[PDB]
């Protein structure tokens, strides 16, 4: 809600294409994409 | 009272200073332009009360 | 670790570069770009 | 051996001593590139180190 | 029996300057426990006059006929209030010996001789032994003078024992070489049990026949108007924190009865549609009136109080002012200077159950801001999660070191509001729970913020050496 | 490939905690019936006299 | 007597035990319950 401070990693996989990694990416952050969404419903008119 | 000042002393405002640039000038940077001629050479004193 | 090594990093530029990361995110997205790696220094004042 | 000529400008906390002193001259916000000549006498924690 | 004998002999030397007698006394394990009492640091004592709450303020009056207020910063008065708290509790001889014991048959095989009228059998497991001083001002002594009692803990923890002078001389005042030689051979005249004001302490008064308050000629009287005066003092002592939990609840019912009872959700529990609220809030009714059954000086916002009367909490409630009172951060100060910085809170809570009519009134919770929203989530102070939040049979209270407030029916929705004291005078709120700072003894370092060995642990199991 | 039994996730529907999800009171029945026990409560029974009504008991 | 929540739309949730479970006892338990505090 206030704080928007990110992190970073660092991810040593064996998986090339890329479709494929964000399928691993999206299985392995759901609560850094509901995040996203809380923070698109609770603040509209704004540009995240 | 700060706009008397700057217009008595001869120096000017910072010409509003964005937030970027203060922290700019906060890592180091040159501001003083040149003069029009040095006759004599480059200005240098200082002041101590 | 984080105030491990806070305490190493005592410097101008340093300091300057964690206040550049001060602004939104999705241009925090666009201030970083991959320069590479780095082999051999020099230990100077400008480090080459 | 007097005790100080100049009681505005000694003191660990004086004008000069946070006017030119760098240590407190970084607390105020100055051009680094910038030459003031008291900084060679004021700055008492690279003298004493 | 050998610090009786130095007690007894310098209360001889400090008669001049303080005007006490020797009133010895032992204990048993009607009061203290065998585990509270082999590690029992120090006892404590001061005794309130008639007129008078206490010895150690000034004589005709006091300052401390004024409230708190509600106040942030001056907890109580100030710390002012510490230092004379402190200045007025004195401290007194003490031996345990820690095994069983006949007192007749210990006082026999030791040097002394008892004289009885009868031989009576008093069969106690552990011995404590510890002399108090009642005071005659003049003369004259007053039989509504009270002697309160502490007994301090290495942790920080006591208990309270107070007790009248008409229960201590009920019989004893109505029946009127060395000196460590004659006071070996004469000995001790008798003993008698002795209660406090609430009937729950049972303890022995030992009355020696060579004490040299014999031969002070003292006088004593004991009115009806006295004792009434020591009564209303009492009522006053006791009344101190359940008028503070009638506060809270007249608190809680004009903030209910302010907005109505349209109050928001303050604490991270979900909820589902289908379910009646009908049922909770009967059984609100109900647990509220259950905990305004079972309220006790050991609850949570005695607790909570209890660290904030302190000196410690005057400074950190300066200096958290002092950071929460501060402007926007310029960078001057983040490029060079030094940078800045409460991590998690440290609650207490009250937990009531309807459904089987049990309250559960110590409970410490460590609470916790959650991350995704702006709710509240607790947790345990070992680091699971508390479920009872869960359970649509139970209700909790909570109060924070803010002094705030929290009341969480099932579901998560909090009744907000803040404590009152401003009813209340301070000098009942200090000498009730009057936080108390542990002095040097034996087993512990000279400079604070130290490891800390093991006790002394004067023992009844090993060989005590 | 008949009807067999797995272990599906147990679906719920649920609501995630906001700061402006309200429980509503019902005023003209609950606070009315709240009325009489707040008005039956001040007077009597602080708790203050039981104790000191037992000492004063022992003293008589 | 029902509360004003602001999500309209209910949400299917993991049911985690690491959360807080959410006030799990049917009309059943309910009206049991409303038999023990009356009785």
């Amino acid at each position: 809600g206030p704080e928007t401070r990110p992190g970073i990693y660092v991810l040593t996989s064996s998986i090339a294409h890329w479709q494929t990694l964000v399928d691993v990416a999206r299985g392995k952050f759901a609560r850094e994409r509901c995040s996203f969404v809380n923070r698109r419903i609770t603040r509209p008119r704004q540009i995240p | 009272v700060d706009r008397w000042i700057r217009h008595a002393a001869g120096v000017e405002r910072p010409q509003l200073l964005d937030t970027e640039t203060i922290s700019m000038l906060t890592f180091g940077s040159m501001s003083e332009r040149n003069a029009a001629a040095t006759v004599h050479g480059q200005k240098a004193a200082c002041e101590l009360i | 670790t984080r105030c491990l090594l806070e305490s190493v990093y005592t410097a101008s530029a340093a300091r300057a570069a964690l206040q550049w990361l001060d602004l939104g995110p999705h241009l925090l997205h666009r201030r970083l770009e991959t320069l590479g790696c780095v082999k051999t220094v020099s230990l100077g004042i400008t480090s080459l | 051996f007097a005790a100080t000529h100049n009681p505005w400008a000694s003191q660990a906390g004086c004008l000069s001593d946070v006017l030119y002193n760098t240590r407190h001259r970084e607390r105020l916000g100055y051009n680094s590139k910038f030459y003031s000549p008291c900084a060679q006498y004021f700055n008492t924690e690279e003298i004493i180190a | 029996m050998e610090t009786h004998l130095y007690s007894d002999l310098a209360f001889e030397a400090r008669f001049a300057d303080d005007e006490q007698l020797p009133l010895h006394l032992v204990l048993d394990q009607e009061v203290l426990s065998n585990e509270e009492a082999e590690t029992l640091r120090y006892v404590y004592y001061r005794n309130v006059d008639s007129a008078g709450r206490s010895t150690g303020r000034a004589p005709g009056g006091d300052e401390d006929d004024a409230p708190a207020s509600d106040d942030a910063e001056d907890a109580v008065g100030g710390d002012r209030a510490f230092d004379r708290e402190r200045r007025t509790w004195q401290r007194a001889c003490f031996r345990v010996l820690p095994r069983p014991l006949e007192l007749l048959d210990y006082l026999r095989q030791s040097g002394l001789t008892v004289t009885l009228e009868k031989e009576q059998r008093v069969r106690m497991f552990y011995a404590v032994f510890t002399t108090l001083g009642l005071r005659c001002p003049d003369n004259r002594l007053s039989g509504a003078q009270t002697l309160h009692l502490r007994l301090v803990w290495p942790d920080g923890s006591y208990r309270d024992w107070e007790f009248l002078a008409r229960d201590l001389l009920r019989e004893e005042m109505e029946a009127n070489v060395a000196r460590t030689d004659e006071w070996k051979g004469a000995g001790v005249s008798r003993l008698r049990e002795v209660w406090d004001v609430q009937h729950r302490v049972r303890l022995r008064v030992l009355w020696y026949v060579n004490s040299f308050w014999r031969s002070r000629e003292l006088s004593y009287d004991d009115h009806e108007v006295e004792l009434y005066r020591a009564l209303d003092a009492y009522r006053a002592r006791i009344a101190v924190e359940y008028v503070l939990i009638r506060a809270v609840r007249d608190e809680i019912y004009a903030v209910l009865r302010r907005d109505g009872g349209a109050l928001p959700q303050r604490f991270a529990c979900h909820v589902s549609r289908n379910m009646s609220w009908r049922v909770v809030w009967e059984l609100c009714r109900h647990a509220l009136a259950l905990w305004m059954d079972w309220a006790d000086v050991r609850s949570c916002i005695i607790k909570a109080l209890t660290p904030r009367l302190s000196r410690g909490a005057a400074a950190a409630a300066q200096r958290a002012r002092r950071q929460r009172e501060r402007s926007a951060p310029k960078p001057q100060e983040l490029l060079f200077g030094p940078r800045n910085e409460p991590a998690e809170q440290t609650w207490y809570a009250d937990v009531v159950r309807c459904v089987r009519a049990q309250v559960d009134l110590g409970v410490e919770v460590r609470a916790a801001r959650c991350p995704r929203t702006g709710l509240w989530i607790v947790r345990d102070r070992r680091g699971r999660l508390r479920r009872w939040l869960s359970q649509p049979e139970v209700c909790v209270l909570y109060v924070t070191p803010d002094l705030d407030f929290y009341w969480v029916l099932p579901g998560g929705f909090a009744v907000s509001s803040r404590v009152t004291l401003h009813g209340l005078a301070q000098r009942a709120l200090r000498d009730r729970f009057q936080n108390f700072e542990a002095v040097l003894a034996r087993g512990m370092h000279v400079e604070a913020g130290r490891q800390e060995p093991e006790t002394p642990r004067v023992s009844g199991r090993r060989l005590p050496f | 490939s008949l009807l067999h039994t797995f272990w599906r996730l147990p679906v719920a529907v649920f609501f995630e905690p906001h700061e402006e999800n309200v429980l509503r009171c019902p005023e003209r029945v609950l606070r009315r019936l709240l009325e009489d026990a707040a008005v039956t409560m001040r007077g009597g029974g602080w708790r203050e006299d039981v104790l000191m009504d037992r000492v004063r008991k022992r003293y008589l």
